C-alpha cells in the first residue's frame, strides 16, 4: 500500500506526512542494494500528491550515482503541476 | 456552487462601531473571492473570524457545516491546519531567520525529521523565487521581499484556503506585478481557494471571479466583474469610479457661508 | 458631575484591568511545560539578566560609597567608627538593596519587556501565531516572566556585595578605619538566616510584581505607536508603587 | 520653458545609501511636474532640499538663481513664505484645533488683525470643503479628512509652489478622487506651480505634465506622458507596466537547486 | 577583533552623543525669548508637574512610614528614642528625597517627554513646523525643558513634607514616642540653610540633568516604532545614573 520492489520501485498510496517517514526510508533501503542505477520510478497510483510527495523524491535522487541516476513514469497530472511551479520541469527526467 | 466558508447573519461591535451589521456570504471552492470596500472600516475582521481570533455576536460562521464558534480545542487546532493568512505587513517573526520562518507551521503541525523539514522549506522558498535567501536575518531582506518569506510561511502545510488582506497597497507596480503573478498561479498548482480583502479597484476586478462591496453594515452588490458594474446601485457607481455624484458628500455638510458670524 | 463621571469611570476600568491581569497569570503558571521552552527561557535571561548587569553594578557601587562616607559622619562624633561595617551591610542588606534594585529594573528590563511584547502585538506576530495554532501566552510571554522571577533576586545580591565592597574602599581605604575592626564587627551582627536570607525574599516579591505588570501591559495594549509608549510608562509608575507599598508590609513583619 | 526650481549636479547620502548620484531637474512653472520611482529610496528627499531642512553634498539647488544652500537667516525666512508642502500622513499638530492649525503659517508671517485672521481660515477651509469644522480637534477628524485640513494650511499664504509627497498611496477611489479634482482646481484658481512624488502609475500619467523617473541614483526616462511611454528605456517599460522582463530578476540570483547540499 | 571594533565604535558615537546635546542645550537657553511664551511653559507645567503629583505623594508617604519604624528600632535600644524626628528629618532632607524623588520623575516624567517629541518626529511635525519657518526648538523642546527645570524642586519639598508626616504618624501616633519631644529634637538640629535648602540645591542639579537627557533623546531619535522606545529607556538608565553619580560628589562637598 506504500511500495514493492517489483524490479522497479512503485510508489502507491498516500503521503501526508503522518506515515511520511517509513515510505521515505523503506524506499531507501531499496537505493542501497540497486546495482548500477537505471531504475525507473513508478508514479502510478497516487492521488493525493502535494509538495511532501515531492520532498520525498528528491531525497532519494540525492542518494543516488551522480546527481540524477533515476527516472520517472507517467506522472497522475497532479504532481506535475507541482514540478514545474518549483521550477523542476527540466531538472528531473520523465519518460 | 459549492461554499466552502459560508457566513450566516452576523454583527460586530468595537466601540459602538457598527461592523457587519447583517450579512451572508459564500465563498465558493476553487474560485477568488473579493471583499471591497471603503477604508477605516474593519475590513480584515472577517478574516480574524474565519481563522478564529474574534468572537461574532449573534452569528454564526460554517467553515464545511461545522461551526467554528461552537468548537472545540482539538477541532479548532485541526481547522486551522487547513488555513492560511499573509497579513499585510508580512507577520514575520523577528528572531528566526528565513528557515525557522518557514519551518514554524511545519513543526506545529508535524513529527518530521529534519532531513525531510529542509527539503520542504527548499521546496516552498523557491516556489516563490527566493532559494538561495534561507540563514538571514528578517531585517535587511528589502521588504517588498518580506511578503514572499510570509507567503512561503502561509503555504507551507499546503492548505486549501489561503487569506490575503490588503496585498495591493502602496506598492510599487514592479513588486505589485510580482504577486498578481504568484496569486494565480499558485492556485492553480495547488487547488486554493483565496479571499482578498482590498480597496484596489483596477487590480481587483482583473483577478476576481466575486466581489462583495460592503459600505457600512452590509453588500451592496455582488457578481462577476462584469455583471457588477452592469447591475450598480448608486454606490458601487462612485466607490468603482470615484466621481463627484452619489451618496457621500464632498462639502461638510450644508451653508451658505454668508449665515455665521466668524468672530 | 462631568467629571466626576469621568473620575468614577476611570477607576472601574483599572479594578476590571486587575482582574484580567490576575486570570493572565493563572493560565501561565498552571499549565504543563514544552518542547523546546528551556531553551527559551536560557536565550531571555541573557535580554533580561545580563544586559542589566551594567546598570545594576554601577549603580550598587555608587550608594555603597555615599553610606560609607554618611555613615563616618554619625558614627565618629560616637566613638563608634568600628561599628562602620555593620551598619554599612545592614542598611543594604535588610532595607536598600532589595528596593533600589527593583526600581531599576522596572525602568530598565521592565520597560523594554513592554516595548518587546508591544511592538509583536501592534505588526500582528501575535494574531499571526495565534492563527497557526501556537498560544503567544506559552511561546511568547511565558520564558519572559519565568526569566525575570529569576534574574532580579540575582541581581539584588550583585548589588549588596559592591555596595559592601564600596562601602569599605571609602571607610578603610581612605577614610581609615581598622580593617580587623571592619569584618569582625560585621561578621558577629550579622546573620545569615534573619539578614541575608530575609533580603533575598524580598527580592523575589518585587520581581513577581516587577515582571508580572510589565508582560501584562504590552500583551493588553493599545497597539499603536503612542499607545505603546504609554503603556512603558504605565509599567514604571505601577512597579515603583507596588515595590515601595510592599516594602513597608514585609519590614514590618521581618523587622518589626 | 522658464523653470522655477532648477537643480544642478547634486548628490545625497544615507548611511553609505547612494540617493541622486549625478542628477540635474527642471521644474518649470505652472505646470505639474512628477518624479516617480521604486520605493525604499529616499525619494521624499528632495522636497527636504527645497524648502531646506538638509544639505546636499556636492550640489546646489537653485530658487529663481538663487542658491538654497548659500542664503542666510533672512532670505531663507522669506524663502518658506513662497512655498507650502502636504506631508503623507497630514502632519497636523495635535493639540492645536483646526482653527489654529491653518492660522500657524498666518501668524508666523504678518502682523495681522484677529478679524482678519479669521476671514482667511474660512476662506481657505471652504475652499477646501471643510467650512463647518474649526474648533474640534485633529483627532476624530475621519483620517481621509486630516489630509484636507493639512492641505488648507499648506495653502493659507497663498505661495507659487506646493510639493505633495505620495498623495496617491493605499487611499480609497473616493478619497482619492477628491484629491485628484483638488489638485488641478487648486492650481488654476491660484496659478501654483505643483511637484508631485508619487509611485502611483495610472494616478499620475493623467494627471502630470512631465514625468522624471529616478531609479537609483539617475533619470531613466523623462518626458510628456505621452513620448515618455513611446521612448522608453528596458526600464520605465517593465515599471511603467508591471512585466517580468526587465533588468530586475525574479529568482534570487542563479542556481540549479540541484547544486547544494541541504544538510 | 571583530566585537572589539565593534565596542571601540559604539563609545565614539557615545562620546559623539555628548557633544550633540551640549550645542542643543547651549542654544536652548542663550536665546531670546518671544511671544506667547509663557503660556505654552504653563501648559507644560500641567503635564510634567501636576501629572506628577500623584505617584510623588503616595511615594513619599510609603518612604516615610518605613523610616519612622526602621529608626524606633535602632534607637529604642541606646535609650534615645526622643532623636526619631531628628533622624527622620534629616535622613529626608539631605539624602533620600532628592535621590527617590528623582528617580521617579525620570521614570515617568522623563520618559514621557522622549516619547512626545518623539512621536512628533515620526509622524514628521518637527519637519513640517520647521519649513513653515518657526523653529521646533523654541517652539515644542523649550518650554519643555523649562517646565521640568521647576518643577522637580517642588515635587521633593513635597515629597519631604509628606515623609516626615508620614514617620511622625507611625512614630507618635502608633508607636508612642512623645509629641513635644518630636518637634523640638527636630526644631534644635536642623538648620534651614544647611540643610533645607541644600536639599534644594541637590534637585535643582538633579532636575537639570533629568530633563536635558529626556529632551535630547526625543529630538535624536531614529522615528521608526521600536526606535521611539528604545529611546525611551535610555532616558531611564542614563539619568539614574546620573542621578546616583553626582549625588556623591554634591554630599562630599556639602556634608563632607
Ligand atoms: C519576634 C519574632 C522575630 C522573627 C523570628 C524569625 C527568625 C528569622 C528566620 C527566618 C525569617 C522569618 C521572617 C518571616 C518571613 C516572611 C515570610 C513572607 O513574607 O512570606 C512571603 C509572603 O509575601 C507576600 O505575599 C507579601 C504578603 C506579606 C504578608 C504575609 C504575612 C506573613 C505571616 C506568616 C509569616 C510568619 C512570620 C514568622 C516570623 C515570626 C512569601 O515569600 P516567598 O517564599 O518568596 O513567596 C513568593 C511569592 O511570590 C508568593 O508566591
Ligand atoms: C567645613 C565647611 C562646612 C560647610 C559650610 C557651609 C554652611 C552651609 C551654608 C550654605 C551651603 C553651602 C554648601 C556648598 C553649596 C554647594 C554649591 C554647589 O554645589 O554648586 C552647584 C554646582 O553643581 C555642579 O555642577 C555639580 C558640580 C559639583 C562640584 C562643585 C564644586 C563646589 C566648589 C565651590 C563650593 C564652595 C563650598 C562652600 C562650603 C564650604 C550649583 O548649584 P546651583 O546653584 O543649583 O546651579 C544650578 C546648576 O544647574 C548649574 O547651572
Ligand atoms: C514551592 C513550589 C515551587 C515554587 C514555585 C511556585 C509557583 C507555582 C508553581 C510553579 C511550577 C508549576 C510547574 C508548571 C510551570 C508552568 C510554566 C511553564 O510550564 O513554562 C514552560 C517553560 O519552561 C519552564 O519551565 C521555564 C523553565 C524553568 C524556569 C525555572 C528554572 C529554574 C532554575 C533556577 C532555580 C533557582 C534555584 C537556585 C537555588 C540557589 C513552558 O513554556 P513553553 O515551552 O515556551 O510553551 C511553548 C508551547 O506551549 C507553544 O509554543
Ligand atoms: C566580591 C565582590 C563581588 C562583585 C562581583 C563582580 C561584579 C560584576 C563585575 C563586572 C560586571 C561588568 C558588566 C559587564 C556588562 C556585560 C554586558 C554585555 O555583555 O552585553 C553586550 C553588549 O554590552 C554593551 O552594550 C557594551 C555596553 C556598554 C559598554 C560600556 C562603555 C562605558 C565604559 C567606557 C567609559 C570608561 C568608564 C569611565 C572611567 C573613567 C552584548 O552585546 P549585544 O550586541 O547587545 O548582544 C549580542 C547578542 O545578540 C548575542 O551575543
Ligand atoms: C549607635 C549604635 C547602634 C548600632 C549602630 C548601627 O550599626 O546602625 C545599624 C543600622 O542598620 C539597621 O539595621 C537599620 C538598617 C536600615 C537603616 C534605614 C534604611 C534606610 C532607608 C529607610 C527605608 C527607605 C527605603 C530606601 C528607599 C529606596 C544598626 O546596628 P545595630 O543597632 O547594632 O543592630 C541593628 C539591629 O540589631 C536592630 O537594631
Ligand atoms: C542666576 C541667573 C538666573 C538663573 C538661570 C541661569 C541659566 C542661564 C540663563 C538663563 C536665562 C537667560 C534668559 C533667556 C532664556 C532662554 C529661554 C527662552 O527664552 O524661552 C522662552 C520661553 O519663555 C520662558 O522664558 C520660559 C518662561 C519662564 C520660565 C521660568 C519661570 C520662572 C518662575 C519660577 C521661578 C522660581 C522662583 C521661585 C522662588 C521661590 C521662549 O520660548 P518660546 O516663546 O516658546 O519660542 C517660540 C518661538 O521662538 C517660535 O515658536
Ligand atoms: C504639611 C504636609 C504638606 C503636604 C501637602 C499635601 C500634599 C498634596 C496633597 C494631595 C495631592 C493629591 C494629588 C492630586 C492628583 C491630581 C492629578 C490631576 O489633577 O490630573 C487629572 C487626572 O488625574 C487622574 O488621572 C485621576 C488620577 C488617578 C485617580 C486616583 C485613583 C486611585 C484612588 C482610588 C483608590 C482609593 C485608594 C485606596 C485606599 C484604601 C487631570 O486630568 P487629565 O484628563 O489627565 O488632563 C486634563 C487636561 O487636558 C485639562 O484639564
Ligand atoms: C546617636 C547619636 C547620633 C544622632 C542620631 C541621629 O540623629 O541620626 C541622624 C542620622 O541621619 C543623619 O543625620 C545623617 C543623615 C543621612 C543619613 C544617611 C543617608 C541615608 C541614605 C544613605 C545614601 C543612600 C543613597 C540614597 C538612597 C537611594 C544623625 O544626626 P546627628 O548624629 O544627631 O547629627 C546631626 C548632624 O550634625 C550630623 O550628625
Amino acid at each position: 500500500v506504500v511500495q514493492y520492489l517489483n524490479q522497479e520501485l512503485v510508489v502507491s498510496g498516500k503521503i501526508d506526512f503522518e506515515n511520511a517517514e517509513q515510505q521515505y526510508q523503506a524506499g531507501l533501503a531499496i537505493i542501497k542494494k540497486q546495482t548500477s542505477f537505471p531504475l525507473i520510478v513508478d508514479l502510478k497510483q497516487l492521488e493525493h500528491g502535494n509538495t511532501l510527495a515531492l520532498a520525498v523524491l528528491v531525497q532519494w535522487l540525492r542518494q543516488t550515482p551522480q546527481k540524477s541516476g533515476l527516472h520517472f513514469k507517467n506522472v497522475p497530472e497532479k504532481m506535475l503541476k507541482i514540478i514545474q511551479a518549483c521550477h523542476l520541469q527540466e531538472d528531473l527526467h520523465l519518460v | 456552487t459549492q461554499s466552502l466558508i459560508e457566513v450566516k447573519n452576523l454583527s460586530f461591535n468595537r466601540g459602538e462601531r457598527v461592523i457587519y451589521d447583517n450579512i451572508s456570504l459564500n465563498i465558493r471552492r476553487g474560485q477568488i473571492t473579493a471583499i471591497m470596500g471603503p477604508s477605516g472600516t474593519g475590513k480584515t475582521t472577517l478574516l480574524r473570524l474565519i481563522g478564529g481570533q474574534l468572537v461574532p455576536d449573534q452569528g454564526e460562521v460554517l467553515l464545511d457545516g461545522k461551526d467554528i464558534a461552537q468548537m472545540s480545542r482539538q477541532e479548532l487546532f485541526a481547522a486551522r491546519a487547513r488555513m492560511g493568512m499573509l497579513f499585510q505587513s508580512g507577520a514575520l517573526f523577528t528572531d528566526m531567520s528565513v528557515y525557522e520562518n518557514v519551518a514554524f507551521p511545519i513543526r506545529a503541525h508535524t513529527k518530521l525529521s529534519e532531513n525531510l523539514i529542509a527539503e520542504l522549506v527548499a521546496l516552498k522558498l523557491e516556489s516563490v523565487g527566493l532559494r538561495g535567501t534561507e540563514q538571514l536575518m528578517p531585517t535587511e531582506l528589502s521588504g517588498g521581499m518580506n511578503r514572499r518569506v510570509a507567503l512561503a510561511r502561509a503555504i507551507a502545510l499546503d492548505p486549501d484556503l489561503i487569506m490575503y488582506d490588503e496585498p495591493f497597497a502602496g506598492q510599487d507596480p514592479i513588486v505589485k506585478g510580482v504577486l498578481t503573478r504568484l496569486i494565480r498561479s499558485l492556485r492553480e498548482a495547488l487547488d486554493l481557494t483565496t479571499i482578498i480583502v482590498s480597496h484596489d479597484v483596477p487590480e481587483t476586478l482583473s483577478i476576481a471571479d466575486y466581489i462583495y462591496v460592503v459600505a457600512e453594515g452590509k453588500i451592496q452588490g455582488e457578481g462577476t466583474p462584469e455583471e457588477l458594474q452592469a447591475y450598480a446601485s448608486p454606490f458601487v457607481k462612485q466607490f468603482l469610479t470615484g466621481s463627484a455624484e452619489g451618496p457621500v458628500e464632498y462639502q461638510f455638510s450644508h451653508q451658505a457661508y454668508l449665515d455665521n458670524e466668524v468672530r | 458631575m462631568n467629571t466626576i463621571a469621568w473620575l468614577g469611570r476611570l477607576v472601574i476600568e483599572r479594578i476590571r484591568g486587575i482582574g484580567v491581569a490576575a486570570l493572565m497569570l493563572l493560565q501561565i503558571i498552571f499549565s504543563l511545560p514544552s518542547a523546546g521552552g528551556f531553551g527559551r527561557f536560557v536565550y531571555q535571561m541573557h535580554r533580561v539578566g545580563v544586559m542589566s548587569l551594567l546598570i545594576i553594578t554601577v549603580s550598587g557601587l555608587f550608594i555603597g560609597l555615599v553610606l560609607g562616607l554618611q555613615g563616618y559622619s554619625i558614627l565618629v562624633n560616637v566613638g563608634s567608627e568600628s561599628m562602620l561595617g555593620t551598619m554599612v551591610s545592614l542598611t543594604l542588606l535588610r532595607e536598600l538593596a532589595p528596593v533600589v534594585a527593583a526600581l531599576l529594573f522596572a525602568g530598565r528590563a521592565g520597560s523594554a519587556l513592554t516595548a518587546e511584547i508591544g511592538s509583536m502585538k501592534q505588526s500582528e506576530q501575535l494574531a499571526s501565531m495565534e492563527m497557526i495554532g501556537v498560544d503567544p501566552l506559552k511561546q511568547i510571554v511565558s520564558p519572559r516572566l519565568w526569566a525575570g522571577i529569576v534574574s532580579l533576586p540575582m541581581l539584588t545580591v550583585i548589588f549588596a556585595a559592591i555596595g559592601i565592597v564600596g562601602g569599605k574602599l571609602v571607610g578603610v581605604d581612605f577614610l581609615g578605619v581598622d580593617e580587623g575592626s571592619f569584618w569582625s564587627g560585621m561578621q558577629n551582627n550579622v546573620q545569615f538566616g534573619h539578614d541575608v536570607v530575609n533580603g533575598i525574599i524580598k527580592s523575589i516579591v518585587f520581581a513577581l510584581l516587577c515582571t508580572w505588570i510589565a508582560v501584562f501591559q504590552g500583551y493588553a495594549c493599545d497597539p499603536t505607536p503612542e499607545g505603546i509608549a504609554t503603556a512603558m510608562t504605565r509599567t514604571v509608575v505601577y512597579s515603583s508603587l507596588c515595590v515601595l507599598g510592599f516594602d513597608f508590609v514585609l519590614t514590618a513583619v521581618m523587622f518589626g
